[PDB]
């Protein structure tokens, strides 16, 4: 603040004028033009967009900190998904209105939570879409995902277990008897060292890019490097 | 004023053709709520009171339409006016190429019957009641308000089949009212922009908060009463005359 | 009910402006005649009663628009509609190859001056003014309408600089509503036909009456007292906003 | 340039579509004639050459119009253009007080269904086949073209059905530009005036001469190679999307 | 093909002018670079060869633009085409409660001396000079085409003189090309939406970017390459007469 507050004084030393002849098309607005249309397209969405569901049931598996986490991780996979040339529609399944994740959720979002363009509800992702469009995401599922399904409801679980606890999502998918699919790690990269579990901003990003017909490589460029070596050739 | 006139509102038993009708019935003018038989139209004309009347009545028929502007006649002797606001909404995207889905030509076909198909029916069928009026002092013999929206011009995505019809009753409206002009008839369309009316019920919430949010002024959903209210004013004009007006509070429709 | 509201309504000692002052002031509001000073408006203001004042103005001077504003607030207190009528009018080509005569930029320039440039110093001036209103329930601080003319659409022989100041006050009517959304003030543009003012009076009868005999319905020229009407309706319904009007009776102009 | 260019041209038997057909043909473009099987296609599809084949189709049927995108697919494997040139135009007055002679209900729903429903036809369908194609440079598959007319903005007496299905095709002309941009095809729409087609030939050689004169400039009738031109422009400008042009020489239909 | 034609170009030094006077070289024609004296039109025009000449005038200064013509006339013999693309943007609210602002009438008046009234003299001038060629075969003498905007339909926060000016190009369009039939002159008026030209290349990148993702198809800002064959397409087609074409790739600014 006092460098620009300094800075700012010898700028005006300048007095150069003649700026741009004064010949401006646009007001300079921008931040609220794009929030304008990033409303307007996830508008569009709501009444059009693929469902993708997070299932907040896990709020019984998870410490304050972990739940502090998840919800860290929701709003930036929510800002991930406003920002795209072709949002999905988010849904908010299993968020109990009194819970600790909708409390923690309402009170980092203020009142912006009431206006965020996604559908939050009580009820479950299998009272919502038939049972055989829904594919639940699980890192410990026997099938490997091959390909992006538009008529396909993805199912990821907004559980952060710092904490293992193996199966605990495919454990909840099988009450159901949904199919589960599991995003291609081993096929296409070197895992090196790390844990096979991505955060959920990681997650709707990789999903993101392959809605937008990106490959796999692409799709998998979000997989931090750390944890990995290479994509496999 | 408006006393004594008589109104055929089509759709009169909700939404903005109920509300033309309360505002109509208030002011001290007869109406006949032309609706369907299962639109609750009879219990909307009960509660306004003995000059207001409902016809069941299909507006893609045109024996139906016939027989509820006997029954006008009948109750009332005359048309006067004739506000069409009968029409339904439909969410279809003309292709969807991740989907594989492709626009319905049932759906397009049903839009099209029941805004532009029977918007038509009704003016043409009215036209010869009010042709049978006396001609006024200014000779004026009638009437009609259609009602469109503005998809008409600004038609958002999976809004193909009702930007369609709107557009067709703004493109007749003006060849209509060179039409009827010998005989002293007036037509008039109100493109509305977003009301809160049973119509809006099927977008989701947040969807109708946003749209509302994004009005310039006032920012909020339009009321009946101000429809009701610019069709008493076309009403009362003699000088409005194959004319759309935008009731919208300056909002444009993004994709 | 316009009781009570303040209008300062531009050109108001003849034609529109003064048929529009004439029926405000008659429901209860108060006027402000905003003319020239050798224009007749003292006797309208006297004529019209206590609750009409005459702002003797040149809409094209910063200056005696400030004065009227001024005259305004402390005679009424505030200002609550601002009624643009004032303008003129030329007949000139903008070329004519057999007498070799071309259109004389002055000409141009000062129709673009009258109708356009001054129309712009009222709105933002008046806008300026309606800002330090609070707010009624609706939160809206004023209203603003401006007279355009179907020139700006159907544009005749000999009317290019007319034609190109009525669509500059068209093409303006929607950003200027998008400016003062948030300010709480509608905009909105009625663009008149043909009406039986002392601007058309002047030219011969016959074509005159050619003309009136071309409008469908009525066939005959507007009455300023339409124009009023339309003009009180505007104020009295609070939804509309950054639309243009058309009170010209189905009238589309030829060549 | 259209060279390897394949365009689906219905009604391309006659008039606009024919013109349109030839020109793009004779520079090495394919077309395919989407016509009815009595329409004489199959000789001017057999006088054009190879390039050209002839699909008889009813723009109003599912059935046909997959036929023959079918037939276009087998001959060609790709469908780049589609030109909305199929139409019928009713003359006929909403009401006749004069003679009692009221619009019969069939004449509107058959020439909605087939200038209205058959275009949204023609183009939900071949949006499928042209969302088959792989992006070229610019991300662009294919563009449609539709024929509105002026009637849509400037409808005469009894033109009030024809008015609707042009006006309904204008209005949803945007819509479907919405919803085919993430797809990368473009919708365009041509309202031509007044040209000389075996439309308008069918009226009195009288009437022929005064509608010729009746045009600003060019004071003619259009030639339909000149729609072929535009039709042609349009295809080569990559940035013409969701806008509807007059060609029509200036001219503005009266009454 | 164009080949032989003399093109006079306002603001032909940069941007839409500089491409279409590229594009009108390239096919054959002769161009004049009517701009600014210190635009750095001279670097341009030698750039452009022998065809291409430079002519520093004011286009709202009447003597100005006689000298450039008479330049024009002296060099090539005559003039064919005129494109007025000289026009200068301006950014301002009308008035702003927060900060008590108020527009300038200032910047108003120079907007419109700038885009209006410079189209206007240099219409008329260019129409005087046009007169005089021999009608060719289908009896056109020249061809006018002015660029005016989308802020003329949808003009947003800050665009009211902008706005105003391009509205007035609008409007004024029809009337000029009435009055110029006779004299066998057509006049089109080509409304942009967003383009790569200097006036938009300036901003910083990430606004560039959005500006991009705001176009529907394609997702892109405006070649400038595009619009001079959109130009190029206006001047072929003898049929395109007083009528307004937004290439703008069906987008529809927000407020
Ligand atoms: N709701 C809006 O904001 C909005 C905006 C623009 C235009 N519109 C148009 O306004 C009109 C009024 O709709 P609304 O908003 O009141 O919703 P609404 O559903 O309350 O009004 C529709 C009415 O039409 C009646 N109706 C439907 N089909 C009919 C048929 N075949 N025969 C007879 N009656 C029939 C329904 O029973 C109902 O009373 C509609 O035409 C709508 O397209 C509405
Ligand atoms: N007369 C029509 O049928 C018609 C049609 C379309 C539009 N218009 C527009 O309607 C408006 C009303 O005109 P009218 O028909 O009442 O004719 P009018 O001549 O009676 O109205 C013009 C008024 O403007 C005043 N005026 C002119 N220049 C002024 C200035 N610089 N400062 C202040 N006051 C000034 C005049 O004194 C006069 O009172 C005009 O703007 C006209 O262009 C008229
Ligand atoms: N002729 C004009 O000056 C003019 C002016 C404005 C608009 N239009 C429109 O332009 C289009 C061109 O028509 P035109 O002037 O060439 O007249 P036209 O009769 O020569 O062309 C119409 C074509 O449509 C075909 N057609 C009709 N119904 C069909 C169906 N169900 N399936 C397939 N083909 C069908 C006809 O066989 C014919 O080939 C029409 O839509 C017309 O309404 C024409
Ligand atoms: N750039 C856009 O996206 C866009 C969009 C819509 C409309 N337009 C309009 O298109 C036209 C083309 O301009 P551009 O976009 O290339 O910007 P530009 O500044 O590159 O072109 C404007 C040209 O006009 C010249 N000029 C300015 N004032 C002049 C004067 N008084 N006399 C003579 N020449 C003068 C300038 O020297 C320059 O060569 C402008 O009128 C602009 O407002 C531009
Ligand atoms: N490799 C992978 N394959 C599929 N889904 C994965 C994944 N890595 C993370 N996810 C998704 O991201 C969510 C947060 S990771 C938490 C994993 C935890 N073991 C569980 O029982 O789910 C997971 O629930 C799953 O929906």
């Amino acid at each position: 603040a006092a460098a620009r507050e300094e800075a700012k004084n010898i700028k005006l030393l300048e007095t150069t004028e003649e700026d741009k002849q004064k010949n401006f098309l646009f007001l300079r607005l921008w931040d609220r033009n794009m929030d304008i249309a990033m409303g307007w397209k996830g508008a569009q969405a709501m009444q059009f967009g693929q469902p993708l569901v997070f299932d907040m049931a896990y709020e019984n598996y998870m410490k304050r900190k972990e739940l502090q986490n998840t919800v860290s991780q929701l709003l930036e996979s929510e800002g991930w998904n406003r920002r795209n040339v072709d949002p999905f529609h988010i849904y908010f399944c299993n968020l109990k209105i009194d819970g600790a994740l909708h409390r923690e959720l309402v009170k980092r979002y203020q009142e912006k939570w009431d206006k965020l363009l996604l559908t939050s509800t009580e009820k479950s992702h299998v009272d919502l879409f038939p049972k055989d469009s829904i594919i639940y995401l699980t890192a410990d599922s026997p099938n490997v995902m091959t390909t992006f399904r538009h008529d396909k409801v993805y199912v990821i679980g907004s559980f952060v277990d710092k904490s293992m606890q193996p199966g605990t999502s495919l454990a909840k998918a099988k009450r159901l008897n949904l199919a589960t699919e599991c995003l291609p790690l081993d096929k296409y990269l070197q895992w090196e060292i790390g844990n096979k579990n991505l955060t959920l901003d990681q997650m709707i990003r990789i999903l993101l890019c392959l809605k937008n017909n990106g490959n796999w490589q692409e799709a998998l460029q979000f997989v931090p490097k750390r944890k990995h070596t290479g994509f496999l050739e | 004023s408006v006393k004594g006139l008589v109104a055929v509102i089509t759709g009169g038993a909700s939404g903005l053709g109920l509300a033309t009708a309360e505002r109509l019935v208030g002011q001290g003018a007869s109406a006949v709520l032309l609706d369907l038989p299962n639109s609750g139209g009879e219990a909307q004309a009960k509660k306004l009171g003995n000059n207001c009347v409902f016809a069941p009545a299909d507006v893609t028929s045109e024996k139906d339409v016939q027989t509820a502007l006997a029954l006008a006649k009948g109750k009332f002797g005359r048309v006067d006016v004739a506000v069409n606001c009968a029409g339904i909404a439909v969410a279809s995207k003309t292709y969807n190429l991740k989907k594989g889905q492709t626009h319905t030509l049932e759906d397009f076909q049903r839009v099209l019957d029941v805004n532009l198909m029977g918007t038509f029916n009704v003016i043409r069928l009215v036209a010869g009641e009010m042709g049978q009026n006396e001609p006024d002092q200014g000779g004026q013999r009638g009437v009609i308000i259609n009602t469109a929206s503005v998809a008409a011009f600004e038609g958002q995505v999976g809004q193909a089949a009702y930007s369609a019809s709107k557009g067709g009753i703004v493109g007749m409206t003006l060849p209509i009212a060179r039409d009827l002009a010998p005989i002293g008839i007036r037509v008039m369309t109100i493109a509305p922009g977003l009301f809160g009316t049973p119509l809006l019920t099927s977008l989701p919430e947040k969807v109708c908060n946003f749209l509302a949010s994004q009005v310039p002024f006032p920012s909020r959903l339009g009321d009946p009463a101000e429809y009701a209210h610019l069709v008493q004013a076309i009403i009362e004009n003699p000088f409005l005359n194959g004319e759309v007006i935008r009731l919208d509070g300056a909002i444009r429709m993004q994709p």
